[PDB]
RNA sequence: CAUGAGGUGGCAAGAAAUGGGCUACAUUUUCUACCCCAGAAACGAUAGCCCUUAUGAAACUUAAGGGUCGAAGGUGGAUUUAG
């Protein structure tokens, strides 16, 4: 169980590190709000529903 | 509507392209159907119907090849096999009212 | 009862898919549209080649693979660029794969005076959600 | 007070140059001519290898299987017409010629039918597009040939040489 | 003809280059001629014989074997008016239609003289 | 058979640019991008779909070519296409006395091999009929020929020009209506004693 | 031989959803900004097509499911582009055009007077 | 390989029309005017009426692509009203959704 | 070697029972320009008939315009439905 939190945690701080950096800013000041812009941006989902959004959170909140 | 007025809206119809003399409301049909297209002879209409033979004679190539692997067709020929092997084969030529 | 294609909920033996298990009214919501071309807005026409086309797409790609494909494939008709962007199974060997797609990419090409790229996913099977 | 510039009508190898030759190339980048996916990837040699032969072997089978029927390649959509929608044909289209029949059988059971069939109906054998593909393509036949082919009539002397 | 084809085989083998991204792709697309030049335009393919303005509009050309007055002037200056405001067709149509009137009209010569009007 | 081998998750470094990565407008990859990008409608207790076999984010046009550093480039890159705008032509007074002529263009789209429109074949010429010599005589005769095309109060001409199916055709057919239109100006005939 | 000046265009995009005709308007106006062109957008009224059909093929007239066409419109105020520069954005915005979107251009150029307008013969 | 007859005389009266169109055009032209010579109507009407059936644009009736059905075929995808509404349902043609207000 | 397919015409005609939609059954209605500070005549839709018009090769009907005649009508009692 454990394990496979901690694979989820490194693949979603690899994503943000990439991120970072293809966006062309620091990653220690990419905050959460600028992932969800970013992810918005070259994501664009037009659905109505609320909870079928793009994100790429900590994985606190996915499981 | 004077003469000054039909002159010029002579002028306007020699130059919009229309007729000098004055018509009639049955003889102005035939000029606004010739200055467009006939619906039996338009994009959308002779087209209706896509040319399904060439499509049916591809995907039987591809399965006497062996490529489109049809289920379809492979199950009505096991039918057929089992009907011939049941006892009721197709009819041929000179069997059923004569003989 | 309006029988709709959803999924029927009776035994919890048949490995549904996240595809087609969602309702058919849940599209604009909680889905999406497999195929995407201008013909489906206001002021333009020609949808019914576009339909004829697409169906018979999906017919070929369901032969050509008899149980190589896992759910659907998505359409992109971006004027005149098509793309089969699908997914592929771990169960054979990938000189079949590769000699499929280029067989497939020459005849749309020939054919439908489209050249087509393809854009494999390595998946193990069907992306199955629920055992229900 | 208005200065109208010159006009510039370029082509596709201006934006070309403009757009596709300024962005650089990956470091661990992978050759586009195959896949992109992990079970697909150009990994060692023998696997690009067998990759590669492979899709020439299908596009091989594809020409040869579009070839194989004209019946089903005759119908143009596009008004603009693509040039790559013309299937190539083998056979000749007039058979009461000679030399021109023997040359489309030949250039555009090939060479020694095309030398055949000038005999057989009396054709004359030319100097170009003729000797030197008997000499190139048909190495005792192709000389043989090339020599029937300068000794028949009095063709030009530094072909046949 | 043969040592022509085999210099230009010798000539893409040497020059010859590996598709390393998809910029690459899109080039080979683009001249291989199977998208549209992008230059897209309604031109390219459909320029109508390279025929001008003046034999479509007007139609004054073709006006020679009709009388000026009476109900066949009036019927020819109709299919002009028809004719000259159909963007759909072309020159070509519109001499082929009037060549067929003409026959039609060279055609029944006892109507036309028996229609209380002189066919000039 | 079957095999195993490590996609672009182990080979991005940490300062590679994403343009040079995917250049074209590539339909999102979930094997080779190593980005966890998740959507869908979760359960109560679980997780939603992830990236693997993820069709929804497949159908999502994605736009990850459009990088802002690669934008930057092509901008950069297209500026020798580029001309230069006169300053005299930025106010509209100027632009307008300078150049009234307008000719509209129809340039539209498809979605299959064939780019034929037969609406893609009108021009719209908006010439503003106040840079002429337009008198009292001449103007009156001009509004009377026109009727009501020629708006009285931006004084802006509008004539539907699409007899051919050509634009250059199109605007030379213009240019003659134009032409016919000036001539009755300086060529009177007989009925103008009695207006 | 001189080169033409266009005035103005309106090179509006049609979606069917929201997020992708937003996304794409943001990077129109991200390649606008970053070239020196300074152009506007607005937001036209949005239309919806809608057409009601049978749920069933029988005797069941008091069900109906009918559909809608959900699209919208985000046209672009350009101004001041010559030809070759308007020609330049048309090619790069085709060269980054979705698969489910439509594009008219209507460019009008600029001309002072033609050959034959002041003294023409016939 | 085809499997009905209706669809395939259906198509062939199409074709029949589109080919054999520009002369009944013309004569449906010369029939209705105002003046015109009597005798140029009467041999229309003769050659409009030599010419046998199974070209008349009347004869032409609209069906489906796929299950050629007479009634309730829209014109703007030229099908019947139950495939293309379950290839809606099925969630492939972009657009048409289902109506939710 | 049909219960199959192609060509010409006919099939919506009336002793009679029955459901639904519309119309009105006068001063709440009808007409005239402004849609209610107005005036006037103590009311409307349909058999059938004649002419003509958009498409249709030719109206035995479902379309519309014009014209003398213009049929029970003068607010419904055995039972019901929705807001
Ligand atoms: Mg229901």
């Amino acid at each position: 169980t454990e394990d496979f939190i901690k694979k989820q945690i490194e693949e979603f701080n690899i994503g943000k590190r990439h991120l970072a950096n293809m966006m062309g800013e620091d990653p220690e000041t990419f905050t959460q709000e600028d992932i969800d812009r970013a992810i918005a941006y070259l994501f664009p989902s037009g659905l109505f529903e609320k909870r079928a959004r793009p994100v790429m959170k900590h994985p606190e909140q996915i499981f | 509507l004077s003469e000054y007025a039909f002159r010029m809206s002579r002028l306007s119809a020699r130059l919009f392209g229309e007729v000098t003399r004055p018509t009639n409301s049955k003889s102005m049909k035939v000029v606004k159907l010739f200055s467009e297209l006939p619906l039996a002879k338009k994009k959308e209409t002779y087209d209706w119907y896509p040319n399904h033979h060439t499509y049916a004679e591809l995907m039987q190539t591809l399965r006497f090849l062996g490529l489109y692997r049809d289920e379809h067709q492979d199950f009505m020929d096991e039918q057929k096999r089992l009907k011939k092997l049941r006892g009721k084969e197709k009819p041929k030529k000179g069997e059923g009212k004569r003989a | 009862k309006n029988r709709a294609a959803r999924v029927r909920v009776s035994k919890g033996d048949k490995p549904v898919t996240y595809e087609e298990a969602h309702a058919p009214h849940y599209i604009a919501h909680r889905k999406g549209w497999l195929s995407l071309h201008t013909g489906n807005l206001d002021g333009e026409d020609h949808a019914a080649e576009r339909t004829v086309e697409d169906v018979f797409l999906r017919k070929f790609m369901w032969g050509t693979f008899p149980g190589c494909l896992a759910d659907q494939l998505v359409l992109k008709r971006r004027g005149n660029q098509l793309e089969i962007c699908a997914v592929v199974l771990r169960q054979l060997s990938p000189h079949k794969y590769y000699f499929l797609v280029g067989y497939s990419e020459t005849l749309l090409s020939y054919f439908y005076k489209c050249p087509v790229r393809l854009h494999l996913q390595t998946v193990p099977s069907k992306v199955v959600y629920k055992y229900l | 007070e208005v200065v109208i510039p010159k006009k510039k009508t370029w082509d596709k190898v201006a934006v070309l140059q403009a757009l596709a030759s300024t962005v650089n190339r990956d470091t661990t980048a992978v050759p586009y001519v195959f896949q992109d996916d992990p079970y697909l990837m150009p990994a060692s040699s023998l696997e690009s290898r067998s990759f590669l032969l492979a899709k020439k072997s299908g596009e091989n089978v594809a020409k040869f299987i579009i070839n194989s029927y004209p019946k089903y390649f005759q119908k143009d959509i596009a008004e603009p017409h693509i040039p790559c929608l013309m299937p190539e044909y083998f056979e000749p289209q007039i058979k009461d010629i000679s030399e021109a029949a023997l040359k489309e059988r030949i250039e555009l059971e090939p060479s020694t039918d095309y030398h055949f069939q000038q005999t057989g109906q009396s054709e004359a054998l030319e100097e170009e597009n003729d000797e030197t593909s008997r000499r190139k393509a048909g190495t005792w036949r192709a000389k043989n040939n090339a020599e029937r082919i300068f000794s028949l009539m009095p063709e030009k002397n530094e072909h046949s040489y | 003809s043969l040592w022509d084809v085999e210099f230009a085989k010798q000539l893409a083998t040497v020059n010859e280059q590996p598709l390393q991204n998809g910029f690459e792709e899109l080039i080979q697309w683009t001249k291989e001629g199977k998208l549209w030049e992008f230059p897209i335009n309604n031109e390219a393919g459909f320029d109508d014989d390279g025929s001008e303005f003046h034999e479509h509009i007007f139609l004054e050309k073709h006006l020679e074997s009709f009388p000026k007055q009476g109900p066949i002037r009036h019927f020819m200056e109709l299919v002009t008016c028809g004719l000259s405001k159909n963007p759909y067709l072309s020159v070509k149509q519109k001499v082929e239609h009037i060549e067929w009137f003409r026959n039609y009209f060279n055609e029944k010569k006892d109507i036309l003289k028996e229609s209380n009007i002189q066919f000039n | 058979r079957r095999k195993a081998l490590p996609p672009r998750t182990e080979k991005m470094a940490v300062d590679q640019d994403w343009p040079s990565v995917y250049p074209v407008a590539a339909p999102f990859k979930p094997s080779a991008v190593p980005l966890p990008v998740r959507m869908g409608y979760p359960v109560k207790k679980g997780v939603p779909m992830a990236k693997e076999g993820n069709l929804e984010l497949l159908k999502i046009p994605n736009f990850l070519h459009l990088t802002p550093v690669a934008i930057k480039k092509h901008c950069e890159a297209l500026k020798d296409f580029c001309t230069e705008w006169p300053a005299a032509l930025d106010s509209d007074e100027k632009c307008e006395k300078h150049f009234p002529i307008e000719i509209d263009s129809t340039d539209y789209v498809s979605s299959g091999p064939s780019v034929r429109n037969p609406r893609a074949r009108v021009v719209v010429l908006r010439v503003k009929l106040s840079s002429l010599n337009l008198d009292d005589h001449a103007k009156k005769k001009l509004i009377k020929l026109v009727g009501e095309r020629y708006c009285k109060t931006t004084d802006v001409l509008t004539i539907k020009t699409d007899r051919c199916p050509l634009r250059r055709q199109n605007y030379d057919y213009a240019v003659y209506l134009l032409t016919v239109l000036y001539h009755e100006s300086w060529n009177t005939e007989e009925w103008e004693k009695s207006k | 031989e001189p080169d033409i000046l266009y005035k103005r265009l309106s090179v509006l995009v049609k979606g069917h959803d929201k997020a992708v005709l937003d996304s794409y308007e943001y990077f129109a106006v991200l390649a606008a900004k970053e070239l020196g062109i300074s152009i506007k957008v607005h937001e036209p009224p949005r239309k919806i097509e809608r057409f009601t059909l049978l749920q069933s093929v029988h005797i069941y007239k008091k069900h109906r499911v009918q559909y809608e066409m959900r699209t919208l419109y985000r046209c672009l105020e350009l101004e001041h582009l010559t030809g070759s520069t308007a020609d330049v954005y048309l090619e790069y915005i085709q060269r980054n055009l979705p698969e489910g979107v439509a594009m008219e251009v209507t460019k009008t150029q600029l001309e002072q007077l033609p050959e034959h307008i002041k003294e023409p013969i016939w | 390989h085809y499997v009905d007859w209706r669809m395939w005389r259906d198509v062939k009266r199409r074709k029949m029309a589109y080919e054999y169109a520009d002369e009944r055009l013309r004569i449906n032209s010369l029939r209705k005017n105002t003046i015109l010579p009597k005798i140029l109507q009467d041999v229309a009407d003769e050659e409009i009426a030599a010419l046998p059936r199974d070209s008349c644009p009347v004869r032409i009736r609209n069906r489906c692509v796929m299950t050629s059905r007479p009634r309730g075929v829209k014109r703007r995808w030229r099908l019947s009203r139950i495939v293309f509404r379950h290839l809606a349902d099925h969630g492939q043609l972009s657009g048409i959704q289902r109506a939710t207000w």
